[PDB]
């Protein structure tokens, strides 16, 4: 429930006041589903190890691992706050010599990120440097 | 100038692989008796399915490299393995058998069938010193003559492998199963009316769980499966490569009425401490062979719909042939399936006997007043011992079921196999029944779904400075 | 003082000592062979983790993101067993507060997160 | 007006269920001897118990639907199954036995007891080709007359149930166990002096872990168990219903001195590659029946202690009756327990033959002139083969123990069953020893504890705006 | 990558520059390597209860436990922010009567952290009480 | 005045224990050698190892209570047990054997060796009434004389316990393994040129993964191991305690060329459904005994090196003695190892026959023109059945390998045993080959590494107020 419908929507149009509210609603729904799963299973004690029991345990471990990964990254470079977060690194236009308005009105998130993957390494490394910078400025 | 800005939770995913779990809501769990292997494990299904419709998306699909197929394939295999593992081992019953004909040569109602054999044999009891000469009943398909002797016989797979009987309490009636992904992943569904199995898809939807599959394994014809829409749809990895199989999905169900008209007694003999082999006591009344009832008109109409689409595939100017199966092991050569824990083997020769003329069809069988020779009766037989389809060994005996047995199900799909040869100018493309693969039955059901991992972190250059 | 020592005392005093409970639920024989109690302990610790991270997630999703204390914007409805302040603070306990705020607590939770989304929309 | 204010870590808990793990202390791990029970699996117990007393709390308790009693029972059964799973299988030894009286007719010191039987038999050796006629000593309880005659015998369970002997290296000496919850849960302890098992409780404490239980399975009696303080407490699910079992807790220990006065030899015979059945070699010296020593005045003091509390329960004007169970299974009918890996069956008829009267009661035995007929001596016997109490299958064998066996334990509680009949105006309430249930032994141990989940998140209005 | 090489250098000299620069190299690089390993492992699959699968499963479970525990510790006393955190608790000179110059430019971390292995519990509990007082004020 | 200030990520480790996992590069997986007792379960090793130099730390080490030794010990034990657990059971073959000379009395080329025995025997197959008189081949080491008639024989391990043959598809070639810790821990490496095994260390380096070990177990010798630097190094818990073993690390590799000059045929006989015992068909050509080729001068010079370090250890004025082992089980008494899936047992005499005098050494044999009696030939023999070293049960049979077998490896280390006696004024310290321990082989590898947990959080007063 609350899965984003902005997958077809153009990244920029979708990002402004169309996807931010849904993103947090989606997180709340997944949290409610996880709570429902953990309470029913505890009441049933049907979690005794068997092939299905191993398959569901692994899936839960993977899920928590993945979420913790995301939150871990998100915190460790200074965005402990909310989904949207600015940063200090100037965006070297060389990465994609393209203008903002056209990209926002025409490009979508999936096709956007797949031609950025080359420079994603560079931008993230520059970000960690900006964190270091501001921490040795304070 | 710009500074990158990040957005957690952007609509981005990536084709990936992961583990899945099942869901059997609560109807199976309510009975809490004769628990099936799937029932006591699956997590209750969420009452409200969520199917978010996606727009402006042309994601590519290819079912022949779908990871979830193989995963669920080894899932079902391991589940059966552990489900049957702890119960009885049947290795000591492999001796010589002294057998008569049926109950008696006194037959009214088919004659000498040979399907009971009243086999006698010497066996060791639970006490090591004690030994007893006991008798039991067996079908022709469950015993091989040995020693070139009319009286001598042995089980089929003694000199090959081992056997462990099915464990009597557990039921063999399938139930719907819903595969559900853990968080951070989603399943994409191609909702288009027609899809050949590989390519971009216009109608795309996002779900967290699949619809119930109700796993059924059959040879030649799909059962209790899903239906196509507005027409029959064919899927092949490479139509020019005749070596690969053909997948057929029908747009109407076909009712099939199979039964085992015999009153049976479950006589139980002990061969060990906990070892209690279950055999047939006797038969009350005449021995009528098991059979399936099928309508004629409906069959023609659906098979003719197949004919047109198959013609359309390989060029208009063709003549169609439906020869019977070439040969091999019993499953693929002759129609087989399961019903109430009894494995039926039906002789579907009369089912595939058709030669559509390039210029004789397009007229269905619209017989309104029928009231007669309208039922297609299938000669069906019983085998109690079944081995692993892929593994050479690992066999399993089927305990007899007391009383009368009858199922009625929904034929939803066929498995076809094109054979090349003198068909170039003859234009006589011949199709025979197929099977023997555990993956294809479910390939027929998983083509519409594919799994994607969800990567929510995204980056966007923006002129805002912190 | 103590894991459940505050219980008997009123909610206001419980708030002062609410940090000793926050240290509990930490959720942390290094080898775990598939024997008997070893796996029992593994399953138990794996559960505890979900419990914490569930509560943690709710906090972050709400306008709180920070532990021990967090204030809101939803007005309290009369309908939700409204009394005074000396009543709901200096007179009665957390344990039996749940008794009358139980079908309401779910209504209150849905209210707080809808307002939190609404304030984000306004910002 | 008010705005809700969130608070993490508040005293709300909730009735709940969860999984628990044991603690055996560092010393049990330090001995590291044969992993008795689950010495290694248990986590080292915390050095400092934490028992935060809770005041102003009236929490209700009910031990008859406490789930951890069921949890503990299943855990014990699983641990025993794991211990006996790799043990030597004993199925082949089930043959006919050719038995003499015990050893010899040269008895001095009790006469014809029949407890050794010097049974001989024909059995296959490790090598299939060689078969050797061997012997073994067996108690009268172990072998039933079979095929009638006089000289044919066989084990009690053969066709009925398989047997696997106890592995020799492991020991059965129980050790204290501490159940400990994972984080987010707590255990509540009702600390009141007298509790009838269900109702609100004044004195309450939250504890990190339960005290050592040292699980002991015994019938008609409770050994090595917790003692009620300052009173004797009688608990039952339904006092009105005679069928419901009655549990009596004691306020003093009673010392019991059981022994097996026989010098034994462990003769070991191979029946397979790793199969090494262990039997008794012989007996050095005279054969004396096992005998438990018990003081008179002390047991009587506790019989009077039961009486008073019992006639305070069912109305003053009653006459009390103590009768043994007329019909029961061998474990259920008479007293049985374990000692040094040897299961004793004692005849507790002299502990349950008392007719307390309404008048002349309340005077105790203050006998200062003792030094004599002051020991209740119990006729005790040995059974080596014991089967699952509940499941009709899965029996074990007890290997013999060399040398002398002696125990001295701590009698702390009773199980009694009320029987109804001609007791209305007679006022002759009759009570009989009970047992045969694995749960009840630990129902008394876990009565004061109960588990609760802890939910930290609470919400409360306050006028502070963000 | 980015491990601890400042142990030899006096606590103070490492604290002024090395701890700040290494912090991110210690928080991000280690986590990124773990994430890459998990992603390749999940795609490879073949995760059965074999002798090895159980070992690495427990390994990552321990890893997540230890990381989460540190975050709970920092979060409960107000270090929901990052590396550098002050406190309100005055350092009692009765615990350790040493001048700052000796503590910083003569002594390192391992030797010093061992010296407080009696006062440490008292210190932390006081930090919790001060945090509660700040909660009362705001 | 000061206020404490907290830091997250200070350089503080602590002595600790934890679990580790493996990393077998990709090369074994790139070859698909079908899971050689530890392949597909390992994670791919990181391309770029990170060995951070430590400065100004004198961390103490002691290898004799390093836990990872024991951990990896039991790891190897269970890893081997689970590989051979699912394949063939080899109990039924234990019968009497009727055996000839070798294959034939026609011997050219050594004479009466007795190493083939052409043993015949009656056995039972899958079908259990068709007894089969079959033959096979066995070595003199594999078969014991029971009944000292002439041609009456049995497999040595039928009194002890059970046998299960190695499962043919899996190979035995070891591959490098890298132990890697989970996050929050590190491994410290003592990089000093010479280390006695216990004490402070000057050169320290923190890695996260150990270098490949390539697990190899051998007795009296160390093979394809690691090398010392500039000198032979010598380690012992208590040198005075002559009871403890001595580990010797070498500074040069020594090439060893072992071979099995016999063309072999793998004749396969079924004894059950899936039970297919593999035995030797025959030998093509002459029977040349397996042997190992070793250079003289290298061995002499390296033995000189050890002697000098040993007369630095126990005082200069000594005379050195190299007597052969005392006795016992085959492994430690005479040299043994593995090669291409065949366990060789080489007679170690010519190696340890040396009495380097107090006044006769210090001249290495630098023989230039040799071209002759320069190769040390080792009489080596074959045993196919090998048991557990410590436990008495759990034995395996090694299937024969077809064709020619030949390995060439690098000797790198020694195990020795000081025997005391009349050596005080004689000064004739005697040392013999050792072995029989699974730990020591790896103690020789893991001496340099030790694990430490990392706790990042640290406190420090500072005058800054919040
Ligand atoms: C456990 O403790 C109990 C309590 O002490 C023991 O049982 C008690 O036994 C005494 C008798 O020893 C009994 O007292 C009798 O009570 C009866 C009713 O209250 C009275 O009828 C009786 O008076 C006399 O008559 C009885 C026959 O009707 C005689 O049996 C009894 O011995 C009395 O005999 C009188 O006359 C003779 C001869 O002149 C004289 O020697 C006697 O002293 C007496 O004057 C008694 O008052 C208690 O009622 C019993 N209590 C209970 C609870 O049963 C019991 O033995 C102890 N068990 C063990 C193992 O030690
Ligand atoms: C219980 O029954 C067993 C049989 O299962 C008896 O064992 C047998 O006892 C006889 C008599 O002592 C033994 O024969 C003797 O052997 C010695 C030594 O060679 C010889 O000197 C004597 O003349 C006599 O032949 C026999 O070996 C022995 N067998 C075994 C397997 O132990 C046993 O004596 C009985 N014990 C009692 C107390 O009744
Ligand atoms: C391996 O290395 C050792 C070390 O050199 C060789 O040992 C010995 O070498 C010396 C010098 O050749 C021999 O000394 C002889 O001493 C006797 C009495 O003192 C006398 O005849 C001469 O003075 C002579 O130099 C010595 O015999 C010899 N062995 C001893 C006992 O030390 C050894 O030869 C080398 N080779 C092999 C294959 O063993
Ligand atoms: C004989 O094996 C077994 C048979 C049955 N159950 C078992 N359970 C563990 C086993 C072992 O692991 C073992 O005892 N073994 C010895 C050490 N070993 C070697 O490689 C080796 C052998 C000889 C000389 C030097 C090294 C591995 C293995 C063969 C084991
Ligand atoms: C449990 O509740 C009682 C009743 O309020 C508390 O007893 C009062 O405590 C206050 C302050 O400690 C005293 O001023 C009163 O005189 C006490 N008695 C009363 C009000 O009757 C008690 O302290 C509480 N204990 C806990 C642990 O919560
Ligand atoms: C280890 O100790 C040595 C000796 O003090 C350090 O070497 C000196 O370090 C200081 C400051 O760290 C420099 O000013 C000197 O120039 C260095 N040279 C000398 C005199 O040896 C070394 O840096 C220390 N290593 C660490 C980083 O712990
Ligand atoms: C960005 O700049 C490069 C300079 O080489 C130019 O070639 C490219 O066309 C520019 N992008 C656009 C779309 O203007």
């Amino acid at each position: 429930l609350g899965f984003l419908g902005a997958a077809g929507s153009t990244m920029g149009a979708a990002s402004i006041t169309l996807t931010v509210q849904a993103r947090l609603l989606l997180s709340g729904i997944v949290q409610q589903q996880n709570n429902l799963l953990r309470a029913i299973e505890a009441q049933q004690h049907l979690l005794q190890l068997t092939v299905w029991g191993i398959k569901q345990l692994q899936a839960r471990v993977l899920a928590v691992e993945r979420y913790l990964r995301d939150q871990q990254l998100l915190g460790i470079w200074g965005c402990s706050g909310k989904l949207i977060c600015t940063t200090a690194v100037p965006w070297n236009a060389s990465w994609s010599n393209k203008t903002l308005d056209m990209i926002w009105n025409n490009m979508t998130w999936m096709e956007w990120e797949r031609e950025i993957d080359n420079y994603t390494g560079l931008i993230y490394t520059l970000i960690e440097e900006s964190q270091n910078q501001q921490e040795k400025n304070e | 100038k710009l500074w990158v800005t990040v957005y957690y939770g952007v609509p981005v995913w990536k084709e990936a692989t992961t583990t899945l779990f099942c869901a059997s809501d609560a109807k199976a769990y309510d009975t809490e008796v004769h628990n099936v292997w799937a029932t006591h494990a699956c997590v209750p299904t969420d009452p409200n399915p969520q199917e978010v419709v996606l727009e402006n998306v042309t994601e590519n699909f290819n079912m022949w490299k779908n990871n979830m197929v193989e995963q669920m394939h080894e899932d079902i295999i391991s589940l059966w393995d552990q489900s049957l593992k702890p119960c009885v081992k049947l290795t000591p019953l492999c001796v010589t058998l002294n057998c008569t004909d049926l109950r008696n040569v006194t037959n009214i109602s088919e004659g000498m069938r040979g399907e009971i054999k009243n086999c006698s044999f010497n066996i060791t009891t639970s006490i090591r010193d004690k030994v007893k000469k006991d008798y039991a009943l067996f079908y022709r398909l469950d015993v091989v003559p040995i020693d070139n002797d009319n009286t001598s016989y042995r089980l089929i797979n003694c000199n090959t492998s081992t056997i462990t009987q099915a464990c009597p309490k557990v039921s063999f009636e399938p139930i719907p199963i819903h595969y559900c992904t853990p968080a951070g992943f989603a399943i994409l569904k191609c909702k288009d009316k027609k899809f050949n199995g590989t390519g971009p898809c216009k109608n795309v939807s996002t779900v967290q769980c699949t619809h119930g599959i109700r796993p059924v394994v059959s040879t030649q014809l799909l059962l209790n499966g899903s239906l196509a829409e507005e027409e029959v749809v064919i899927r092949s990895s490479n139509f020019t490569d005749n070596a690969k199989n053909i997948i057929v999905q029908l747009k109407e169900s076909v009712e099939i009425n199979c039964t085992r008209p015999n009153n049976n007694t479950r006589k139980s003999i002990h061969i060990g401490p906990g070892r209690a082999f279950y055999t047939t006591g006797d038969i009350i009344g005449d021995i009528r062979q098991a059979h399936c009832n099928i309508s004629r008109t409906k069959w023609n109409n659906t098979l003719n719909q197949i004919a047109t689409k198959l013609k359309e595939q390989f060029g208009n100017n063709k003549t169609i042939v439906f020869n019977q199966s070439s040969g091999g092991d019993p499953e693929i050569v002759m129609h087989s399936f399961n019903c109430g824990g009894e494995f039926f083997y039906c002789n579907s020769t009369q089912l595939f006997n058709s030669t559509w003329n390039f210029n004789g069809t397009w007229n269905l069988t619209q017989s309104n007043g029928t009231e007669g020779n309208d039922t297609i009766t299938l000669p069906c037989r019983i085998k109690q011992i079944i081995n692993m389809w892929q593994e050479v060994g690992k066999a399993m005996y089927a305990p007899p079921i007391r009383g009368q047995i009858r199922c009625s199900s929904n034929i939803t799909g066929l498995i076809l196999t094109r054979d090349g040869g003198n068909n170039h100018n003859n234009d006589t493309e011949t199709f025979r029944p197929g099977g023997g693969d555990m993956r294809d039955n479910w390939r027929s059901e998983l083509y519409k779904y594919k799994v994607v991992k969800i990567e929510p972190l995204g980056v966007a250059p923006t002129k805002a400075k912190r």
